[PDB]
């Protein structure tokens, strides 16, 4: 299992791979590393993290030339996985940044919900199609994926606002909050990526 | 719905864990990291550490226990005590902390939250806030709840929010130290003046006290005391609170 987390910005990063490397320890044969540069071989595992502005992280991907990267696992039919900000980039746009687009892996765009306590934080309640396990977890994020109901993985409501808080379009997934602030959950739901992305 | 969250506060000095009321009779109750950890493998939903550590050693120490912490801790934590400026809370964020407190500086600062905010998000603040009956006003305290800063808690909740935090930490300082339940009343007061996160702190002693503070209209309830010398065990009190209405974080 070779795995790969984007470390190159915004926010912080080695919490997730820290998490990445507790949820790891019981599978044979893993390697993480922290991916700034295009590396010749893929990972079967790439996660896309990032905190922070959808329009910088789409710029700190292009400026080190990861795109290229991150879709050659999507055709070489490897995992990729985005996490918070990370989730987000991984559909077209968003209003977060307006003429900015962004890897466009998955049909949708990205909007600011509709809260008036809008950093979303806290642990809200996950639950899944399939797979992952459902519980909750650690939300602080103040947009939203608006996509179509067969890439949706797992939703969670705030505010009375229904929203994909897990997506999946193949070995594509997207995951808005953070497990590594998720405890015990978050581990188990860390573990099942890292089971997902071990048969091929 | 946002779940209810129930909150350790680890106090540390020289980056250890402190156990006592007066620097007479402090004593070494252990490591914050693996006390920490112990909090998450019994299902605490965020951790505060406040430091105290001498003046002189403090901002080094504090970023020691962030540190420390960020590598081995799987939940939010928040750091605090003495954070006096914006890049002393750059330091501890980008170090490994979740949210930083602030009190004494942000009264004496009120654009000092607006700072974090901007750069880190509302979610990277806490405001705490210390508050007393004094003739019959709800005051805010400073330097440890030693200085009257003849502010009321009604505007300053209203201003806090109006500077950018994400999150308030309301000690009642007429209730600490105290085991007969969180200052409930003082509760009720601020929940209408702001739609911040309340953590409830300060008067915590049985279960019953978590659900007479989350009637009242915290959002967490916070405590040192009890979890610890396994008085409340944290599971118990979760079920507890489920039962009779408080929307709990309950894993299977």
């Amino acid at each position: 299992m070779r795995i790969g987390i984007i470390s190159v910005g915004p926010g912080n990063i080695m919490n997730l791979y820290r998490g990445v490397k507790r949820a790891s320890e019981n599978f044979e044969d893993v390697s993480i590393e922290l991916v700034e540069s295009p590396r010749n071989d893929l990972y079967d595992l790439l996660f896309i993290p990032g905190v922070g502005h959808f329009g910088e992280g789409m710029r700190r991907l292009r400026e080190n030339d990861l795109i290229d990267f991150v879709r050659k696992h999507v055709e070489d039919e490897r995992y990729v996985v985005g996490v918070c900000l990370g989730m987000q980039l991984l559909f077209e746009e968003s209003e977060e940044a307006p003429g900015v687009k962004g890897l466009s892996l998955i049909e949708g765009n990205v909007v600011k919900l509709r809260s008036r306590r809008l950093p979303h934080m806290g642990w809200n309640e996950v639950i899944f199609k399939d797979t992952f396990p459902n519980g909750y977890y650690y939300f602080v994020h103040t947009y939203r994926a608006v996509c179509e109901e067969e890439h949706v993985l797992g939703t969670t409501e705030y505010d009375g606002e229904i929203f994909p808080s897990a997506v999946r379009k193949g070995r594509i997934l997207g995951f808005q909050f953070h497990p590594e602030k998720s405890s015990k959950i978050g581990r188990k739901l860390l573990e099942k990526v890292i089971e997902c992305s071990l048969s091929r | 719905m946002l779940a209810k969250r129930i909150i350790a506060c680890l106090d540390v000095k020289d980056g250890r864990v402190v156990k006592g009321t007066n620097f007479e009779n402090l004593r070494d109750s252990g490591d914050p990291v693996e006390l920490g950890k112990f909090y998450s493998e019994i299902g605490i939903d965020e951790l505060v550490f406040l430091d105290i550590t001498a003046s002189v050693e403090k901002r080094k120490t504090m970023l020691e226990l962030v540190e420390k912490v960020a590598e081995q801790i799987d939940i939010p934590f928040t750091v605090g005590g003495g954070i006096h400026d914006f890049e002393t809370a750059s330091e501890l964020i980008l170090r490994g902390a979740d949210k930083v407190s602030i009190n004494t500086a942000a009264v004496e600062n009120p654009s000092l939250i607006t700072q974090i905010a901007q750069t880190f998000g509302s979610q990277a603040v806490v405001v705490a806030i210390d508050a007393k009956r004094v003739d019959g006003e709800f005051m805010v305290f400073t330097y440890s709840g030693k200085k009257n800063t003849g502010i009321l808690l009604r505007d300053w909740v209203v201003e806090v929010e109006k500077r950018g935090a994400g999150e308030i930490l309301l000690t009642s300082i007429d209730r600490d130290g105290t085991k007969s339940g969180y200052d409930t009343e003082m509760i009720r007061f601020v929940r209408p003046l702001t739609t911040l996160p309340i953590i409830a702190s300060g008067g915590a002693g049985k279960m019953e006290h978590f659900l007479e503070a989350f009637l009242a209209g915290a959002d967490a309830a916070l405590a040192a005391s009890v979890f610890h010398f396994r008085e409340i065990d944290v599971r118990e009190l979760k079920e507890y609170l489920k039962k009779h209405g408080v929307n709990v974080r309950l894993e299977g």
